[PDB]
């Protein structure tokens, strides 16, 4: 990757920063719920306005 | 409760006046008290290096970027490369400056340096008591390194709030400082063993080796004060000089201003830390600020036009954050420059030059370690009650016009002392100190009309 | 009319040669004439200092903008804290400057002062006459404050266009400076009063209080000219130096690029207001530029659009306006910490160190004030019509060897057996105690077998 | 091959301790031998002038650029006079600097000049060896103007790869230096040919005209050598500062810092027209980056949206692009303030100051000619192989009190030299060599203390 940033077959000596690690994520977990199935019923029967 | 402020009148304080005079004699202006006292400063030396990721500031590993940022690769590592010349440009003139703060030689030192001067100075053999209080002082966050992830993560207080933990989160990487705190210390009691002294000649290759108030009399006697003076009050030298150096424990308050600027500077820093930071949260007109969740709720199609307007604003950000620290790096070079110069001159040597050091003529100066910078301190001279004398340009042997003297830096007074039965005086310039005149003091000149014609009794010469 | 253009080389003034010598002897080149003249520079103390109201700025109070720009008042605040901190910095260096003017003593100064010099540069007991010639030559538009904003009004002058009374439409405000001028002069004042003692030590609490004739010939003495010279010449000095003087009336003009830089001071300040002033008709490709007329013009949907384009490069002026003034203004304060360098030693003492003050060696020098700053003026001092003498290292008794002298300010010189002069000027006199001094013996000395009074034997 | 670096703590370099003694003497340090070394600094003088056709810059004279310029031709006058001022400046600036540079009166100089010394830095009567071996070292292009027109063109090799020759396309333009380079070379001459005098209180009316190796005597009685030993040394002195001199064939190379200065300087003028060049391929995410291709595609109503947008990034890498050059102006014309100010201190004449000039005292110093600058050399004095002695801070003549004197410019250490029966010698302060007591070596000075107390023989007076 420093050869790429200096575009370059021999960078010049010296300490360079390079990307950091992304630090390992894993699976999740969730606090969602609580609730009751939605009544749409009112959709159900009648005329539309 | 408090009432309307005052209008009132900027005060112009009125120099003293003296009468100018014609003929062969002149009133002159001499102190008949003086007092010690002190001035200090603080130059900064040094911007804290830092480096940016350029990927996890934009784009947190989100596969769009990974892709989208790729056209864009070229702007990041002009960016890197800027940034990364600058951290190598402060380094270089740490290294430039303590190239010039090491000595061919000093003395070693011991408890019960400088005598009856108190030197509170020295260091808790360590840095010293002044520059603990210094950094207890400043309002600085936690220091960075040690314990890295560990201070970030949960293995920590709850209440620790600093940045240092949040460049995980940003990318942002602080370099450690090149000289070593403990290496700093050595420097500065390497210069203090050079202490005693200045005088001596040039003293670019002898090392004098004296004690501290032997080297005291020479500077005040550099500045026209007989040394006679000087040895009937040496314990009031002393006890004056500690009364001064008493007051550095009241130094450390907001009207110092160089006190004031120590943490400005600290202020400064961390504005501009923050500021990136703050950036983190600004949408562009993106429907929000978090590439993930904008990715979560749109189709890929548009997703990246929203991507695309996000990556805009952080890569412009970027640009303007690199140019404003390559200003500041250059004025601190210059400022650094400043400092090397004053250690090389102001702490290194006596000065007669004035305006440089102290408002108070120029007798030793010191230096500290301070955050980012030098810290000195300007022992100084200040004259009071100032009274009016007769005085001559010159005596001569009325008897003889070709043999003529002048005082040698210091100056011809009429007698107004009991003890001295000779017409005239010699006195020490930056202090009312009568004297008799001896060969000593004086020197041969060629005559002029202004002299004085004395008739009778002069010693030197006899004849 | 004229004819063509006349193509030329530019001229290398080359330096007067002088033979560099075989054995104990050597070629000297002095003058034998010399004349005063003088030399000066403006050093800039301070950037003019200015405020912005930020919403002025980009609408006059017209309630879309009072709702839009909401969104962006925070960029106000920073706006804002920056300039203010801008303008502190500026009044720092205003104390900063005067903690090194001002003297714990100084003369009295009376009209007259200076004896048989002429001194125009002294008070009418005021400014000095050099200043007022100063400030009539500057171009600089009528100050505001008093009378102020009644001047602005309709009731004043239908032709006034100054950028002075135009802030009232742009929200400027230009600030006073931190000194009143009268006391900026009355300082001045005290710089000529501080003159005796200039030499006799470095003069830290003493002083003098000496006629300004006989401190020159003090500083005559100590650059190598001897004083039997002096006394000689005491007329033609004032005359020369005088003459000098006498040159500054013509040192308003635009071959004076001193003069020049001052306007051209006048004229940055002038430029970065006129700057914002055009910026308020840029219209960015919005419907107008003002807001006014968009409101008016556009169904209220559009009418948001518009003045947000219209709003979003009305910051952007200011943005990159507050940047640089930041840079405008650390140049300032680094240019008034050279002043008071040159003040501390340039202006209260004479100097041996060359380069600084005039380029005619160094003798007294002075300060008044200028717009925005401090405007120098040195008296320099230039030799003429050089001859070569020859001249030897040092001097001994042919018959006791360890008896070796040297010359003391000044060199020995062949006579036309052996003379002194003073190294500033051609002027031979007899060899004396007073004018040598004993050395260590040398192999180029001369072996003198006749005649050295110093020693007699 | 190489295996695994090496951790290491850094080095403190520790000065030679020297005890601090009480009552009357002390220890001094004292050098017994030393070096000639030299040092070098650049210090840039100028940038490169340049100027811009704007109308060249955004398109080969396209129709649709000139009817699209005509509302941004405001910008162009704004671009040209900003860069315009700012090459005024810096023209401005060499002729202040010259005329400080220039002298009134010069020696000649010849073959052979500076006696024993070689002199190698003299011109090849010219510019000079020094000049021409920095000039081979440094890759900068080749600048036009007699003419290289041609080859830019058919006529002329088809290898040539100069971006000097992309100038044309781009519509930029290099300035010609201020200054012909032969008079360059003739005002450092006339330097070279301002020795001597070299002081002798003031010599600003005066030119003593004396061989290079006697002023440099005079300068070595400057820094506290005794002539003694100067007297008897002269060729052992010439031997070693023609080993300095000559080391300087071996500062063409990167570990010389200065000489990294020199080509970053010229890197730093090449960036700025690269800059330019890889812009003009840059599109904006207009359709093309170039104008007659855009023409060619499209139709006029969506053609000139493309080249507005276009046209719009193309006068913003302008406008960034003044402001970069406007900073480096100011940045070279302080540069410049600081090389003139060196040329009236470490070049004309000895200085005491310290800090400035190479690190070894201060003796005579040289510049030379670079690009963009000047470049200058220092010499001076490293003393080593430092010995403690035994010295006193004065001497008193017990038989008679009232007899006090003290050295003058040197010491008074007790004699450990078996040529001198005086028990007490004086010694020059820049280097260890004891001397018989005599009243040159003396003053008269008050009485005090801790002077030492000599009931017999003393001979400064003897009375």
């Amino acid at each position: 990757q420093l050869h790429c940033s200096y575009e370059s077959f021999d960078v010049e000596s010296g300490v360079y920063s390079v990307s950091s690690f992304e630090a390992k994520p894993s699976g999740s977990v969730v606090e969602q719920a609580e609730g009751v199935e939605c009544d749409f019923s009112p959709l159900l029967s009648g005329t539309p306005p | 409760v408090p009432g309307e402020m005052r209008l009132a009148s900027i005060a112009f304080n009125h120099p003293i006046q003296v009468d100018q005079l014609n003929s062969s004699y002149f009133k002159l202006s001499i102190p008949t008290n003086f007092s010690f006292g002190v001035t200090q400063e603080y130059i900064q030396t040094t911007i804290q290096k830092v480096t940016v990721d350029c990927k996890q500031y934009v784009c947190n590993g989100f596969q769009k970027c990974e892709q989208l940022l790729r056209e864009y690769g070229q702007f990041c590592s002009k960016i890197n490369q800027a940034l990364h010349g600058a951290n190598l440009r402060q380094d270089d003139s740490v290294r430039n400056l303590f190239a010039s703060v090491k000595s061919s030689q000093s003395s070693p030192i011991i408890p019960g340096f400088g005598g009856d001067f108190n030197l509170t100075l020295l260091e808790p053999v360590a840095r010293s008591a002044i520059e603990d209080l210094l950094f207890d002082k400043v309002t600085i966050a936690d220091p960075g390194y040690m314990q890295g992830y560990d201070d970030c993560m949960q293995q920590g207080p709850a209440s620790a709030r600093d940045l240092i933990c949040a460049q995980y989160v940003a990318g942002y990487k602080v370099l450690p400082p090149l000289m070593d705190v403990n290496m700093e210390a050595a420097y500065t009691s390497s210069l203090l063993g050079s202490i005693a002294g200045v005088g001596w000649t040039a003293g670019l290759s002898s090392f004098a080796a004296i004690p501290f108030a032997q080297s005291i009399f020479y500077r005040l006697n550099g500045v026209g004060i007989t040394q006679q003076v000087l040895s009937e009050n040496q314990k009031l030298i002393a006890n004056k000089f500690n009364q001064a150096l008493g007051a550095m424990q009241t130094g450390f308050t907001t009207t110092n201003e160089a006190f004031h600027k120590v943490q400005d500077a600290v202020n400064n820093n961390a504005q501009a830390l923050s500021k990136l930071a703050s950036e983190l949260s600004n949408t562009f007109g993106a429907i929000s600020a978090s590439i993930g969740d904008i990715i979560q709720r749109l189709d890929p199609p548009e997703q990246d036009a929203q991507i695309d307007r996000l990556i805009n604003g952080r890569l412009t950000t970027l640009n303007a954050f690199v140019a404003q620290q390559l200003v500041r790096s250059e004025s601190a070079a210059l400022s650094a420059q400043l400092a090397k110069d004053k250690v090389n001159e102001c702490v290194k040597a006596q000065s007669k030059r004035s305006g440089f050091c102290g408002q108070g003529t120029h007798i030793v100066s010191f230096v500290v370690n301070a955050p980012n910078g030098l810290y000195f301190m300007h022992v100084g001279y200040y004259p009071s009650n100032h009274i009016e004398v007769v005085s001559a340009y010159g005596l001569c042997d009325a008897a003889n016009p070709t043999n003529c003297i002048a005082p040698v830096n210091g100056y011809f007074i009429k007698t107004n002392n009991t003890r001295i039965v000779d017409e005239w005086s010699y006195t020490g310039s930056s202090f009312y100190a009568p004297e008799p005149i001896t060969s000593l003091n004086t020197k041969y000149v060629a005559p002029q009309v202004t002299y004085q014609n004395i008739s009778t009794n002069l010693p030197p010469p006899l004849l």
